[PDB]
């Protein structure tokens, strides 16, 4: 009997398939996150920015209440 | 696929050809090649004749 390398091939581990492909973000749908969180930014930024006028009128009051200095 | 060597044409090939001549599209066939390579070491897994060596 003769014994030699035999073929295999099963699968044909598929000849040139596309990896690539869009994953996630769509386009116009990140627009919309991304300006979103831009909008929500700047409106919990300058609420902290008015509750530190509250501290600064206070702060510039205690040299006006201060005359012994 | 002009010149056959040693079992040609009956063997499956895809040649990748750009469009223009920068080094970009000069390195996308190089992957193209790459990724249409194994097409032809599978046909080579698929057709051999058991024999001499």
């Amino acid at each position: 009997x003769x014994x030699x390398x035999x073929x295999x091939x099963x699968x044909x581990x598929x000849x040139x398939x596309x990896x690539x492909x869009x994953x996630x973000x769509x386009g116009y749908s990140m627009f919309a996150v991304g300006i979103g969180a831009l909008l929500f930014g700047y409106w919990s930024m300058m609420k902290w920015n008015r509750e530190r006028r509250r501290l600064q009128i206070e702060d510039f009051e205690a040299r006006i209440a201060l005359m012994p200095l | 696929k002009t010149q056959p060597y040693d079992v040609y044409d009956q063997v499956e090939f895809d040649v990748p050809i750009g469009s223009r001549g920068d080094c970009y599209d000069r390195y996308l066939c190089r992957v193209e090649e790459m990724r249409q390579s194994i097409r032809i070491i599978s046909q080579c897994l698929n057709k051999m004749p058991p024999g001499e060596i």
